[PDB]
Order: C-alpha cells, then structure tokens, then sequence
C-alpha cells in the first residue's frame, strides 16, 4: 500500500500472494459455506485422509520461501472459476470498479 | 470571451484531484447551461492542463 | 402573453456558451497536497445571441 494525495493505493505483488488473500477471504471474510479452494501445507497423503472431499478436487502447489525454511503450499480447486485483484494503481479499494489508469 | 476563475478555501483546499471526475456548471436565467466534466490523473507543472 | 412567448422560447434556442481554452489546475507542485484554484474561458456557442 502506497500513499500520495490524501489517496492509498493498493495491489498484490504476485499471484500466489493474491491465492492466500483469497483463501483467507472466503473462509472468514464472507461466511460460504461450499469453499471453491483451500489451501494448506499438510501433505496431500494425510490432508486427503482427514479431508476425504479433497480426494476429487485439482491440485497445484506452489512454494514459498519464508525465514530461510522452504514452506510448501497444496491448492485443492473444485470448480472453475476465475477471479480479479488490483495489480497496479487503483486508489478506489473497496468498490468493485477499476478506474482510468488501472 | 469571458474568464472564470475558481479560487478554493480552507474547507476544499485540503484535497487534490488525482485520479477523479471534477464538474462544473454554468446555467445562466435564460439560456442552456454548459456542463464540464473532467478526468485527473495526475497534477504536474503546478498548472495542469486539465 | 402567446407573442411574448415565443420570444422567450426563441432565446432558449438560441443562447448558450461555449468553453473556448484549455482549463488550468493549480496546485503545490513538489507535493501534491493541496489545491490552489481553477481557470478557464467561456464564449457564446456561435455569433448567434448574447448571455
């Protein structure tokens, strides 16, 4: 978040970053209860053992590098579906528009 | 030709119009009015042509 | 009271302006904190009636 004239702009530096923002969404910012992805660092032998829903859902990983410690991420998606996040330069955050410049 | 100049106070002079929409308009007795409406993306040279 | 009607409604037709000249915005340039005023010029449409 950057800020200049009274405006703060907003945007996620990478698409993995912007998949955990989702995650986080719609599973405590808007309460749905069928979650279309779920992310979690547990292997997928035992994730699928506790979760036997996820047994059926495409999978991708990602990882990550965190305080030297290669921490692994596992994408369960069950449906195709498509999503937005700024990028670059959109002061209006909160609105669903994205404005001349964007 | 007639010149129009808006000054700003205190209450509105405190914010900057980048990246909005500004309008103005002119609507005299009798007569049609004259509508402005803009688009800033960003103020520059201290006198932005917009 | 029908006569002075269409004179009125002949200067509705035919009164406007114009804007005629690029709209000037001021502000402290260095940092963009606070605005300073707004100039711009305004002309009858054509040479048709005065405003």
């Amino acid at each position: 978040q950057q800020t200049n004239a009274g405006q703060t702009y907003v945007y996620y530096p990478n698409p993995y970053y912007a998949l955990l923002a989702l995650n986080y969404t719609l599973s405590k910012i808007d309460k749905v209860s069928p979650s279309p992805l779920y992310i979690t660092t547990t292997t997928p032998s035992s994730a699928t053992q506790i979760y036997p829903f996820l047994a059926h859902d495409n999978m991708f990983t990602f990882t990550l590098n965190i305080s030297g410690t290669l921490v692994t991420y596992y994408a369960f998606v069950n449906q195709t579906f498509a999503f937005t996040y700024p990028v670059a330069g959109d002061p209006l955050i909160g609105s669903a528009i994205a404005p001349a410049g964007s | 030709v007639i010149g129009v100049m808006i000054l700003f106070g205190p209450d509105l002079g405190s914010h900057v119009f980048q990246y909005q929409t500004i309008t103005i308009q002119i609507t005299p007795n009798i007569g049609s009015p004259l509508t402005i409406s803009e688009y800033v993306y960003q103020p520059e040279g201290s006198v932005s042509v917009i | 009271k029908a006569k002075s009607t269409i004179n009125k409604g002949e200067e509705t037709a035919s009164t406007a302006l114009t804007l005629s000249g690029s709209v000037l915005y001021a502000v402290n340039y260095p940092s963009n904190t606070r605005s300073y005023w707004i100039y711009f010029t305004v002309s009858p449409s054509s040479g048709v009636s005065s405003v």
